[PDB]
RNA sequence: GAGACCGAUAGCGCACAAGUAGAGUGAUCGAAAGAUGAAAAGCACUUUGAAAAGAGGGUUAAAUAGCACGUGAAAUUGUUGAAAGGGAAGCGCUUGUGACCAGACUUGCGCCCGGCGGAUCAUCCGGUGUUCUCACCGGUGCACUCCGCCGGGCUCAGGCCAG
RNA sequence: UGAGCCCGGGUCGAACGGCCUCUAGUGCAGAUCUUGGUGGUAGUAGCAAAU
RNA sequence: AAACUUUCAACAACGGAUCUCUUGGUUCUGGCAUCGAUGAAGAACGCAGCGAAAUGCGAUAAGUAAUGUGAAUUGCAGAAUUCCGU
């Protein structure tokens, strides 16, 4: 009933579908090789299917689904671990997906190479971020920002800056922190200070 | 959706699963389409039981004036229908390819 | 980017507000425009002369031809009147502003009106509608320009 | 969910009743839970409070403040506890408003009626506990 | 109030659509299609013992 | 080499918006285009020196359609799940974080997209750099 | 109408409004009559006015400030500790480099990676004497240098201060203050602040330029050990001996954890007849300066700084021990308005 | 007791003083009008001054939340700033000047050396789950193989615009 | 192309959106349209009832 | 050049639109049968410490008796009013 389920999933509804205004529909299923909802790659309409996924542990696996085990959702996927050698991993995909459709072969190869390139780039950016020591932190929340704005306005109003600057300047002049014959002030007015 | 038999399984699972959020309970003799296809979408997850299955048989034969419909298509696999030995033998030679080259 | 001109120091400034005043908005606007940007003593004497019928406030925007006398030469405007209640409430408000500046500890000698804004108020729902006004005025001590010390070469 | 036709799930009626309940219903609403030692000493979860209960605070900006209940303002659904006060502009101390649901009882002002209430609630509890057990 | 609220649907169509819904429930991908998170159960009908 | 794919040059037939007639003179008329229905209106009659009308002729090329000037198509993203959806197709699409996304989820989208080679149009919304 | 809410008692908008307006007019009338009578009695007797002035003073957050009851975490007044002992060593131990004489300062100024606030940062270098601004990248696709590296580079080339002006919204937002120290002393404290209200002198009305002379610093109202740490860091940033011939003042005034930066210049002039004599705080009318004022013309940018983080080495990446972070500003710390960390 | 209802110009005329206020001789006609804040904690006190008014100062997470109070559009108005104006304005195509704002490819893979560490490496040992032949762990090592990390070395590829 | 959609900056404080369907009290420049608010006339006419 | 007029930006006025909320309204459904000469529906006048409005009450007048619950009223004044208690 592959055609029937494809019709139901494409013409009526799909819980894994994310249709965009940019002319392409995306498939949210975690086992879809391509990120587009289409007949060639639908994990639900294609009973016999293959996928490439990366484990958290850095290990890459290829998953197989067949119509004899179309049921048993706990057992749908066969997991075969790929080698860290790119060429040998592609070869192993070749044998283990021999007699499979050319489209699925092509997209499995593409997803393998894309995951390994993403791993390379993640390690590079991790090294780069380490060597720079910079981290992206969130900005101040709007309520906190309002708080410091209001308290700053009140603090300045109570601070009365230039009055205090003159305060300390005259205090130092009176205490004679500018020394004898100050170059700050006129000798006239100085005698007034005396 | 939990399906049971009131004649053999009884009516205690009704309350037992009534309390649990999300899960519903429906008798085998009064199957509800609103629960079978929520929101018009097909594929409701139903936890069945053996008595429920043996009574689906009985009720679906017992419904008077209704028979299990005969479908207009026997082999649902259109891939089977097209990519079969008899069809591929009876077909004529192709007149082109999927992607045609530009002539001029 | 660009930075807007920063506000004058609050402790070099004085503010005064009068809300829901029962004087015609047009007359208050004209009087405020006449007294805008002036010396404090000059503005007070001007408004006292306006009350004493001596000097006339020229109408520019909200101008209705009422008086054509020789008092309009000093402004170059041919339409001049004498807003009495406007002059009196504005005198009160600059006196309040002067008291506020004295409390803040500013030099009384050099207050100048940088800003005076007159807006309309909610209409007095009594068809005859009154037009109250809001008047806010901001004053400062005269800006001070000071000496340089001669730059030392090194 | 609700089965008895007498009970209603209408939020409108529920809010109307909550905001227009008489004083006894207000007391029942402003029942409060008892502390641990009290719960293992009386086999009761919560009883309505009175003016002579030593109480501890578990929620709010004044958390972990202990004192005796000063009053129970039923009209505003609030209770006044000793030493939890704020100063107004003039400096006069008004007692800060806190909720029975946000406080927990530490000591009970025990009289005949209170002992009867705890006895009734407890007795029901072990009755149903035994009914479930055996 | 006399607007048409209730809709008359043929019993034959209702029974037909209930049978179709049961077949859809028997179909495994349609559970994902409807959104049910079905990944650990060992059988898509999942008949359980009446004894338990 | 981290950019969009080779693409046909983006040609915009018209860059200025289509303005509603008399929306300049009446403020109650929004600038959104409304096709006039008057039998003698000059704009509808298409006289010279009048506002032009929208047309499928003004319609743009399909190969360059919906493409940003950098050459990517905007993908509205809400989380790292959306970023992992963009995983296979970053040379086609660029992430656009939803406006209602919180600060840490924005940070996670930015970090995952940077690890994943996905360009983000708004990577400076509610975040700052810390040393 | 001070303890009861008309909005929650009277259910009608118009009735509540009319009652409120009548009551407030009555209250204003009564208050003015009472104050006029009290004015008359204080005019006939001048002594009860003095009792009023000694009995009623306006409430003040500064004298409502709450202290703790020296480890860089407790906000306790150092001077109070000092004369309580009479009736900080911890700071010296933690930062021996900061607290004998410091060398003549030399400052290297830079901004965030691919910054666009070059003119503002050059202005900051103009405030800080003996400072040079150098850009970080020199083009979009250059090598990205890390603040640890720039600190090391400047130390090996002989600088003593490294100032980093990070940006946001194409405006200066944060100032990271690194200290390079001398000889074999490792790079030290990093006081990160938040440059908020930044304003250039060009935009400042009535302003002027700063001159090449060394200005003197006025570090006002720093009392807690953290405030003393910040003040001493700025003192290290500025030269020790100001060229008093060039009459320039750089003032950092601290009130309620909001450090205010201003730069003015002197004119010591006689008091004009309409002016006042500068009155003392609690001790009004200072004795000795009886006819002389000070003229100030701001010749520097307006910024407000607020300290957020001080670290042990050159940032979090560079602070390695079990006391990597020495202090971090927190909204839980700033919840209460009377709690000032300075 | 409920709703695939309406949500303060809607829903009964009335969410609030509603058949109230008010009009008419009379039968009758009949409105407008909700929201501070979690809690009044509803602005103490000083200082202007005749007021439904200000300046300080205080409460609150916030008072440009102050009983004119959840948010606060447009019409209309004022101040500041820029530009323009010889008997209409406004609009279209196309530059130019000024002002402000934004910021281009997100800028890397590959090979070759020397060291280091991990692993479908070992016909290595042990355990677990399983689609019973595939996985995942615990334990040894580095002879071979594969990965990385470091320090060298070489190459290539790239976005736009001009000639 | 378009009706419209997304994001950046400010404000703001409690709920909201994308898709598949279902439903309707669903899209405004006119109606000397209804209600409310606000202008020029105009600080003009005139001090007239009301206020 | 100023004034005046026009466009735009920032800010400030007016105004109550948009989002949110609802002790309201509308419709449907279910249970029951109950006004009055033993004075009905309705109108008026009074009753509180401060009562304007609304509600309650009727010279025993924001009400009395009896029963039940079990420690309040509350905007302010107040009790020597009441707490193992008719
Ligand atoms: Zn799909």
């Amino acid at each position: 009933s592959d055609e029937i389920v494809w019709q139901i999933i494409n013409q009526q509804f799909c819980a894994f579908k994310l249709k965009t205004t940019k002319g392409q529909n995306f498939c949210r299923n975690e086992y879809s090789v391509s990120g587009l909802c289409n007949r060639q790659s639908c994990p639900l309409a294609n009973s016999r299917y293959a996928t490439v996924r990366q484990s958290p542990k850095g290990t890459i696996y290829l998953y197989i689904k067949t119509i004899e085990r179309s049921h048993m959702p706990s057992k749908w996927w066969e997991k075969i671990k790929l080698s860290q050698n790119y060429q040998k991993a592609l070869e192993q995909i070749d044998q283990r997906l021999q007699f499979f459709p050319k489209f699925l072969i092509h997209k499995c190869k593409q997803r393998l190479t894309r995951l390994v390139q993403v791993a390379i780039r993640m390690r590079r950016i991790a090294a780069e971020e380490a060597r720079l020591g910079e981290k992206l932190v969130p900005k101040m929340a709007p309520k906190i920002k309002k708080r410091e704005e209001a308290r700053e306005r009140k603090a300045l109003a109570a601070a009365k800056l230039e009055r205090t600057i003159e305060r300390e300047l005259l205090d130092r002049l009176r205490q004679g922190a500018y020394g004898d014959q100050p170059l700050n002030c006129n000798p006239q007015i100085w005698k007034k200070v005396l | 959706l939990i399906v049971y038999s009131p004649e053999h399984d009884g009516k205690e699972l009704v309350k037992g699963f009534r309390n649990i959020p999300g899960v519903e309970t429906c008798p085998v003799d009064a199957l509800n389409l609103l629960q079978l296809a929520p929101g018009g979408h097909l594929g409701r997850f139903i936890v069945w039981t053996s008595a429920a299955i043996k009574q689906l048989d009985a009720v679906y034969e017992s419904k008077k004036g209704f028979f299990l419909p005969a479908n207009i298509v026997s082999q649902a696999d259109l891939s089977r229908l097209i990519n079969s030995t008899e069809i591929q033998s009876v077909l004529r030679a192709p007149k082109g390819e999927a992607r045609t080259k530009r002539a001029c | 980017v660009r930075y807007a001109a920063t506000e004058i120091a609050p402790t070099k400034s004085a503010r005064a507000r009068g809300s829901y005043l029962r004087v015609s908005f047009k007359n208050t606007r004209e009087t405020a425009q006449a007294i805008n940007g002036w010396k404090l003593q000059r503005a007070l004497t001007f408004l006292q002369n306006v009350i004493d019928k001596k000097e006339a406030v020229p109408m520019r925007r909200y101008a209705g031809s009422t008086g054509r006398t020789a008092q309009g030469k000093q402004w170059g405007v041919s339409r001049a009147r004498w807003p009495v209640k406007s002059a009196q409430f504005l005198i009160g408000l600059l006196k309040n502003a002067e008291a506020n500046a004295d409390a803040k500890g500013l030099d009384t000698g050099n207050l100048i009106i940088k800003h005076i804004q007159v807006n309309q108020a909610p209409k007095q729902r009594r068809p005859y509608m009154s037009n109250p006004c809001h008047i806010e005025l901001i004053l400062t001590e005269a800006e001070e320009t000071v000496q340089k010390s001669e730059a030392v070469v090194r | 969910m609700k089965v008895r036709p007498t009970v209603s799930s209408s939020r409108r009626k529920a809010r109307k009743a909550h905001f227009s309940a008489p004083s006894s219903v207000r007391r029942v609403i402003m029942s409060a839970p008892l502390s641990k030692e009290l719960r293992e000493k009386y086999n009761v979860r919560s009883i309505p409070i009175r003016k002579g209960d030593e109480v501890q605070i578990v929620r709010g900006a004044h958390k972990d403040k202990e004192g005796k209940v000063t009053s129970v303002y039923r009209l505003k659904y609030v209770i006044h506890v000793e030493r939890v006060t704020r100063e107004k502009a003039t400096g006069q101390t008004v007692p800060i408003g806190i909720h029975p649901s946000n406080v927990v009882i530490t000591k009970l002002h025990l009289d005949k009626d209170r002992e009867n209430i705890l006895a009734r609630i407890k007795a029901g509890r072990e009755q149903v506990a035994k009914a479930k057990g055996k | 109030i006399w607007r048409k609220w209730h809709v008359k649907i043929n019993q034959g169509q209702k029974r037909f659509a209930t049978a179709s819904a049961l077949a859809a429930s028997a179909v495994a991908p349609l559970l994902m299609a409807r959104g049910h998170q079905v990944s650990t159960v060992p059988e898509v009908p999942l008949v359980v013992d009446s004894a338990a | 080499m981290v950019a969009a794919k080779k693409h046909v040059p983006i040609v915009k037939k018209r860059t200025k918006r289509f303005m509603r007639h008399q929306s300049d003179r009446f403020k109650c008329l929004d600038s959104a285009w409304r096709k006039p229905k008057g039998i003698d209106n000059r704009v509808r009659r298409r006289f010279k020196g009048n506002l032009a009308m929208p047309s499928i002729g003004y319609g743009s090329n399909k190969k360059t359609k919906h493409m940003m000037p950098s050459g990517h198509k905007a993908f509205l993203v809400h989380n790292v799940k959306d970023v992992e959806l963009l995983l296979m197709h970053n040379r086609t699409y660029a992430a656009e974080i939803a406006h209602n996304v919180s600060s840490r989820k924005r940070i996670d989208i930015i970090t995952r997209a940077k690890q994943l080679g996905v360009k983000v149009t708004n990577a400076k919304a509610k975040v700052t750099t810390e040393v | 109408l001070s303890r009861v809410s008309l909005a929650r008692t009277i259910g009608n908008k118009l009735k509540r409004q009319q009652l409120y307006i009548q009551a407030k007019k009555a209250n204003s009338r009564a208050k003015h009559e009472e104050r006029h009578r009290r004015r008359k009695e204080e005019a006939k007797n001048p002594e009860l006015k003095q009792k009023r002035l000694e009995k009623n003073q306006p409430a003040s957050i500064d004298k409502k400030r709450i202290w703790d009851d020296d480890s860089l975490g407790a906000v306790v007044d150092v001077a109070e500790l000092k004369r309580r002992r009479l009736e900080p060593d911890s700071l010296t131990s933690q930062f021996p480099n900061l607290f004998e004489p410091p060398p003549v300062p030399k400052i290297l100024v830079t901004t965030g990676i691919n910054g666009t606030i070059h003119k503002e940062a050059e202005e900051i270098a103009s405030i800080f004497p003996n400072a040079t601004y150098i850009r970080r990248t020199a083009h979009r696709y250059a090598y990205k240098y890390s603040v640890r590296e720039i600190a090391k580079f400047a130390k090996n080339r002989g600088y003593t201060a490294l100032l980093v002006v990070q940006e946001d919204q194409k405006r200066p937002s944060r100032l990271v203050v690194v200290h390079l120290n001398g000889e074999g002393v490792p790079p030290g404290p990093t006081l990160t602040y938040t440059i908020r209200n930044y304003a250039p002198g060009k935009a400042i009305p009535g302003h002027g330029r700063a001159t090449n002379h060394y200005p003197e610093l006025l570090l006002n109202n720093f009392k807690t050990p953290l405030g003393l740490l910040a003040a001493k860091s700025m003192h290290i940033l500025f030269p020790s001996k100001p060229e008093l011939a060039g009459r320039q003042v750089v003032t950092l005034h601290n009130q309620r954890d909001y450090i205010f930066f201003r730069r003015h210049r002197y004119v010591f002039r006689e008091a004009r007849p309409t002016e006042k004599n500068v009155v003392g705080a609690d001790g009004k009318e200072m004795e000795g300066v009886k006819g002389i004022r000070a003229g100030l013309q701001e010749i520097g940018p307006r910024m407000t700084l607020k300290l957020r983080r001080v670290d042990k080495g050159v940032g979090r990446a560079g602070s390695e021990g079990p006391d990597a972070v020495k202090w971090e500003w927190k909204a839980k710390m700033e919840k209460k308005r009377t709690r000032f960390n300075l």
